[PDB]
């Protein structure tokens, strides 16, 4: 069916520039409207602006005029958004989400966003990618610590142990580096992947 | 944006209305109302369009209404899938075409029993402490409703310095889950008899304690 694919989650220092995209597929990409929300996290959404992929036209949302520049290549079927001079506080999940049909007379209806891309999360900090140190919290788990940017992945005795692991939320700390703790409820073995900086940890637990 | 009820609550299997109050330059003047529901980790999920339209494969529990310059949305027979962020989006422009959300509304499913929560205290590794590093770690994991509040005390007396926690989330169990950090230094870890994660839930506390020794 109409599935969107957005480009994979970037990590970039205050002041630099971002272009992500968004595949189409199943559709007729010059057919429909190809709109852009963004949230933050834990915040509501968004709107940011719309491209007609036919003509070109391009519409931007106040407060997103003069840094969100949006093109799109009929070619690939790929819709781009270029995201200049970004802040802090522009951290978002960047959603591409498509409109409704882009001729004059209308058929069908106004289904707006009707499907959605599976996201962009773009993390901006004065913070430089940091790989973690993992701890083990010996019975009477693994502390994973010191972490940027956020995801994490925690496997258990390459990934053999599957029952009783709990995984907890990050908490962002002062420091702007993040840590999660995950607790196990013969030989036990911990091995975190942090994808965004390549690094794997091994670490015992007796 | 539009103006939406922060938060909404009903009981199971009867109806609730989540208002939506625009201007006459989104709702009053069009009939291009949408409605948005979204789950934890995931996109939002096309429910209502055009005021009253539903798309294929949407119940027909979700009912869409506009009056004046006000949209609501109405869920009959409410099931506890239904529990998640519900945003109201409108086409907006008199002459210059935009489109507006609203600020989003939680909706809680009501019913799920009340559980005290479960407090566990790791101490800090030794291997932690060879880095010159020492923390405490509280986790709270199986809890509803999931507001608490944690408070550490060392020798008795409570210490606020140093504390990260975590907002509290729910689980696979549909019961809330937080965790707290005590940031130490290995002097202070040691010098100390006794450390406490004191955890209140609905006027009552959970307090576990850790010893160096």
């Amino acid at each position: 069916q109409v599935q969107l694919v957005q480009s994979g989650a970037e990590v970039k220092k205050p002041g630099a520039s971002v272009k992500v995209s968004c595949k189409a597929s199943g559709y007729t990409f010059t057919g429909y409207y190809m709109h852009w929300v963004r949230q933050a996290p834990g915040q509501g959404l968004e709107w940011m602006g719309w491209i007609n992929p036919n003509s070109g036209g391009t519409n931007y949302a106040q407060k997103f005029q003069g840094w969100v520049t949006m093109t799109r290549d009929t070619s690939i079927s790929t819709a781009y958004m270029e995201l200049s001079r970004l802040r802090s506080d522009d951290t978002a999940v960047y959603y591409c989400a498509r409109g409704w049909a882009t001729y004059y007379d209308i058929l069908t209806g106004y289904s707006l966003f009707d499907y959605w891309g599976q996201g962009t999360l773009v993390t901006v900090s004065s913070a430089s990618t940091k790989g973690p140190s993992v701890f083990p919290l010996a019975p009477s788990g693994c502390l994973v610590k010191d972490y940027f940017p956020e995801p994490v992945t925690v496997s258990w005795n390459s990934g053999a142990l599957t029952s009783g692991v709990h995984t907890f939320p990050a908490v962002l700390q002062s420091s702007g580096l993040y840590s999660l703790s995950s607790v196990v409820t013969q030989t036990y073995i911990c091995n975190v992947n942090h994808k965004p900086s390549n690094t794997k940890v091994d670490k015992r637990v007796e | 944006a539009l103006t939406q009820p922060a938060s909404v609550s009903g009981s199971p299997g009867q109806s609730i209305t989540i208002s939506c109050t625009g201007t006459s330059s989104d709702v009053g003047s069009y009939n291009l109302v949408s409605w948005y529901q979204q789950h934890p980790g995931k996109a939002p999920k096309l429910m209502i369009y055009e005021v009253s339209k539903r798309p294929s494969g949407v119940s027909n529990r979700f009912s869409g209404s506009k009056s004046g310059n006000t949209a609501s949305l109405t869920i009959s027979g409410l099931q506890a899938e239904d529990e998640a962020d519900y945003y109201c989006c409108s086409y907006a422009g008199s002459s210059t075409p935009h489109v507006v959300f609203g600020g989003g509304t939680k909706l809680t499913v009501l019913g799920q029993p009340k559980a005290a929560p479960s407090v566990t205290l790791f101490p800090p590794s030794s291997e932690e402490l060879q880095a010159n590093k020492a923390t405490l770690v509280c986790l709270i994991s199986d809890f509803y409703p999931g507001a608490v509040t944690v408070a550490w005390k060392a020798d008795s007396s409570p210490v606020k310095a140093g504390v990260e926690t975590t907002t509290p989330s729910k689980q696979s169990n549909n019961k809330y889950a937080a965790s707290s950090y005590l940031s130490l230094t290995p002097e202070q870890w040691k010098s100390h008899r006794s450390y406490s994660c004191q955890v209140t839930h609905e006027g009552s506390t959970v307090e576990k304690t850790v010893a160096p020794t």
